[PDB]
């Protein structure tokens, strides 16, 4: 059979994050730009470069641009109290979505974000008119890269695949590893080494 | 009713368990009958490797059957352990009459696994956490079974009027018919009752 | 920043080669627990000031700290849970006694959990097949020559 | 499930042997076998044939379909057709491996048979690759594959199912 | 309106012996294996085969452990076996740390310059403790002395290991200001390969 140990699968692409997934936690630790809509007292010590002077009880002034982890923004994001406003990261804007529509195989997904798909899917929890376009771009990129993933996974023995594998997302790397494991098992069986 | 049919059913359950993404219905009668057959055969074997070239083959068949049995039970244990909270919650709310997916021993196993893990989590961190962060909902913290997973199947009995839903656009939904002997690929959830009833076989 | 030690713990556990059990990082866990306690006390004080002094403008900030607490909690549980899976794999790979080098990396509670797991598994196996039991962990590979 | 369990299931296929000894018919839990008579063909499971061959207590006969000419025409038929053709048996790869590894003295041109079977396997894996590519590119939800063998499906099914799961998640995340 | 109120409420302050039992025996020499099987049979136990189709109640292994490839009920050592036979009682393996394999860092001799005497230990227990002490490099002398004596070949003792308050050697160590420590100190030193802090494990603190 398979190895007794299996990593907990990611739930990032579903409606809610997977509570116990290490990949989901690593994805949720990435920082994203936010804008403060209300002043937040006593937080200047944690945002020192934003500590307006020193006589406002280290309040975070209104309109301050901060980098906050995804989990914290999700926890504080309330459409009614409007504590903070979320800005789209550069890689999700129209230009980069157009680059993905042009050719998804040229982009180093690991370099841009080790959890590109999970993070993009979780960004859709914020109300934005572009959610459908983001989902479509993610799907089209996945479809565009699947064929190359298959070609490399099935021919990795005959071609240097290190450059491509170094650029793969963590879920994509796991999929590649599973395919390689299957291929290795078949090859060992054909030579009688499987037993 | 014949031993050959018993072994075929055993292999059927083994394959279905290997490929089904969730825990399937329990088949106690099959395990029981196979264990009885093995006990009997082991009893009717002597010990003299000389002219008894029939025991040197009966024990081989016994080992092959034991291997299939062990593999099937291991797969069932792996699935029971992986999703234990959702399996226990589903068994708790299982309507009377529908076939259960767990034997009494498997239920005991799941209960003990749950209790042990809860005790470990409580003693190692929960008691050292703030008073308002000591209760962790296990039903939500643990991933649920993915019933929307694709699988391969082998048609044993012809089936008709199967509704295929490509996506959320009802306009794309269409009907298909499954002919006896054919092999298909489809989401488990769409054909779950056919696997439960035994009309189809997971490749 | 909040939750850095938990993130280091998760990164260390994630980086370990498949099936290897790294040493239990107790210090990081203690530091995370102390940070959580400090945040709890700060939120308690701020809620007391908001209620007694009518400083409701502090209520969103309190929520900020509350969210951080949940993050720490999640990370801690996730860390421990991942370790459990590796211990389970060891049970299936080495048998009833683990090599000493791997044994040295375990906490006492992990040892207790492992013992309870093996106990339950043995009881289950004895419960199968009537009087003689069936060892299903043997012949992991087909008896084929 | 790994390839070793697929070969284990393949070991059930019946083959014809030539015993060189006598023995009363045995009543296996799986079926009756025999009687055995020197020089008289008997039908026994492949694993039993292999076991007896190692013990040098019989002669292995190659299946009627295991013929370089027939296999070459089957390979050419599979190559000319765009779809998967019906295979002689559902476990051809395992029977070829086992017979060529344990009965090369009884099978003429074993190397050529091995090359033909490897070529057929390569062409079917390539056709399965193109089929999966067409299935994914059109975002289809159903596909027929009656002629595909258990060994190939087991070899690539965890990858194909993980890819389909990811495609389903991305396709239904707008809710 | 209910979530904010719940949040604020979250912070509010207010005859047969081994009859029905199965044993595996692994890791011993052929002679010792046969001897152990013979003792088991003499005590009504049953010995199972390698690659057995059934599970074993117990796997009997050496004191330092060995490879145990099969699932068993509880893993026990030959020290546990001998202690059970001497007292005709099936002791819980968890009731004593010497009943299960003790992890030892191979190749380390942290007590090579130490001189140990034991008190209140007899039979298999004393034998196993002496084996472990020698494995860690210490010399074990039957007699407890504070000054070396070339003529009798005895060296002054550096450590007393015991279990309870009381006895001649304990009182002598107190009078002579010698450390009297529990077995846990030795087991932790073996586990770590470094001489444990006696002051953390003193018998007076147990």
């Amino acid at each position: 059979m398979s190895e007794a140990y299996f990593r907990v699968e990611s739930g990032a692409l579903g409606p809610e994050e997977n509570f116990l997934s290490l990949d989901d936690i690593l994805m949720s630790h990435e920082k994203l730009p936010v804008r403060t809509e209300t002043a937040m007292p006593r937080l200047g010590a944690f945002f020192l470069e934003r500590s307006a002077g020193a006589e406002t009880d280290n309040a975070v002034p209104q309109g301050s641009k901060l980098e906050l982890p995804l989990w914290l923004a999700k926890g504080l994001f309330d459409n009614k109290r409007r504590i903070l406003s979320v800005e789209l990261p550069k890689i999700y804007q129209e230009g980069w979505r157009t680059v993905f529509s042009a050719d998804p195989n040229v982009v180093d997904l690991h370099k841009m974000g080790p959890h590109f798909y999970g993070f993009g899917s979780q960004l859709l929890h914020f109300d934005s008119p572009e959610n459908a376009d983001i989902s479509q771009s993610l799907l089209q990129t996945f479809i565009g890269r699947f064929r190359r993933i298959m070609d490399s996974s099935q021919n990795a023995y005959n071609e240097d695949t290190s450059a491509l594998v170094a650029r793969l997302d963590e879920m994509e790397r796991g999929l590649f590893q599973t395919g390689q494991k299957g291929l290795n098992d078949f090859q060992c069986w054909e030579k009688g080494q499987a037993s | 009713l014949t031993p050959a049919e018993l072994i075929e059913r055993l292999e059927q359950a083994w394959m279905n368990e290997k490929f089904a993404p969730e825990l399937l219905e329990s088949k106690p009668e099959i395990v029981e009958c196979v264990m009885e057959q093995l006990e009997h055969m082991e009893e009717n074997l002597r010990r003299a490797k000389r002219e008894d070239l029939k025991v040197s083959i009966h024990q081989m068949e016994m080992e092959r059957i034991r291997y299939v049995l062990s593999s099937y039970l291991r797969c069932r244990l792996m699935k029971i352990e992986k999703f234990f909270p959702h399996v226990l919650e589903k068994e708790k709310t299982r309507p009377e009459g529908e076939p259960s997916s767990l034997s009494p021993e498997e239920l005991a196993f799941a209960r003990e696994f749950m209790a042990n893990t809860e005790s470990y989590l409580k003693n190692v961190a929960l008691k050292h956490m703030p008073p308002n962060l000591q209760k962790v909902d296990l039903f939500r913290a643990v991933p649920k079974p993915d019933l929307d997973s694709y699988v391969f199947l082998r048609v044993r009995e012809r089936q008709e009027n199967i509704l295929v839903e490509p996506d959320t656009d009802e306009q794309r939904d269409y009907v298909i018919d499954l002919e006896k002997g054919s092999q298909h690929l489809i989401r488990y959830k769409t054909i779950a009752p056919l696997v439960a009833s035994g009309a189809v076989q997971l490749i | 920043m909040f939750c850095e030690k938990a993130m280091e713990l998760i990164r260390e556990l994630h980086r370990a080669p498949e099936g290897q059990l790294p040493a239990f990082n107790e210090d990081g866990l203690r530091q995370v627990l102390e940070e959580m306690k400090a945040l709890y006390e700060q939120n308690q004080s701020d809620v007391n000031e908001a209620k007694s002094g009518g400083r409701s403008d502090l209520i969103p900030t309190i929520k900020f700290r509350h969210c951080s607490l949940l993050r720490n909690r999640r990370c801690t549980v996730a860390y421990l849970y991942d370790r459990l899976l590796r211990i389970r794999a060891l049970r299936w790979e080495y048998g009833s006694i683990l090599p000493n080098a791997l044994r040295f990396h375990m906490a006492a509670e992990e040892m207790e959990w492992f013992n309870n797991y093996k106990r339950s598994l043995a009881t289950y196996m004895r419960s199968l097949g009537g009087d003689e039991g069936l060892d299903i962990t043997q012949d992991m590979k087909p008896p084929k020559s | 499930m790994d390839a070793a369990e697929v070969e284990f299931l393949a070991e059930k296929e019946l083959v014809t042997i030539i015993p060189n000894f006598s023995l009363d018919k045995i009543y296996l839990i799986g079926g009756d076998l025999g009687p055995f008579n020197p020089g008289l063909p008997v039908e026994v499971p492949l694993w039993l044939a292999i076991n007896l061959k190692q013990r040098q207590k019989c002669r292995l006969l190659p299946p009627e379909w295991m013929d370089v000419e027939k296999l070459e025409k089957m390979r050419d038929h599979e190559r000319k057709e765009e779809t998967f053709t019906p295979m002689p048996s559902p476990y051809y790869m395992e029977l070829t491996k086992l017979l060529l590894n344990h009965a090369s003295d009884n099978i003429p041109k074993a190397d050529e048979i091995r090359t033909l079977v490897k070529d057929m396997w390569d062409t079917r894996i390539a056709k399965l690759r193109v089929s999966a590519d067409s299935f994914v590119r059109q975002q289809e939800a159903h596909a027929k594959l009656d002629n595909l063998t258990l060994m190939e499906i087991n070899t690539s099914g965890t990858f194909l199912t993980q890819a389909l799961n990811h495609m389903y998640k991305l396709r239904t995340n707008l809710q | 309106e209910q979530a904010d109120e719940d949040l604020l409420s979250q912070y509010e302050n207010g005859e047969g012996l081994f009859s029905q039992k199965s044993f595996l025996v692994l890791g011993f020499s052929n002679e010792n294996e046969s001897n152990i099987a013979n003792i088991i049979k003499e005590n009504a136990g049953k010995i199972m085969s390698l690659l057995s189709r059934t599970v074993a109640d117990y796997a009997v292994v050496p004191l330092l452990g060995c490879e145990v490839e099969a699932t068993v009920g509880e893993v026990v050592t030959n020290t546990w076996l001998v202690t059970c036979i001497d007292y005709q009682t099936l002791f819980d393996p968890k009731s004593n740390p010497l009943f299960t394999p003790v992890p030892v860092m191979t190749g380390m001799t942290p007590l090579e310059d130490c001189v140990i005497s034991f008190s209140q230990c007899a039979g298999a227990e004393k034998e196993s403790l002496t084996f472990l002490a020698n494995l860690l490099g210490a010399s074990v002398q039957e007699y407890f002395v504070r000054k070396s004596n070339a003529k009798k070949g005895m060296f002054a003792s550096t450590h007393l290991i015991l279990k309870e308050r009381g006895g001649s050697k304990y009182e002598a160590a107190k009078k002579w200001n010698l450390p009297a420590v529990t077995i846990a100190w030795l087991l932790e030193t073996a586990r770590t390969g470094k001489r444990a802090d006696e002051s953390h494990f003193l018998i007076e603190n147990s």
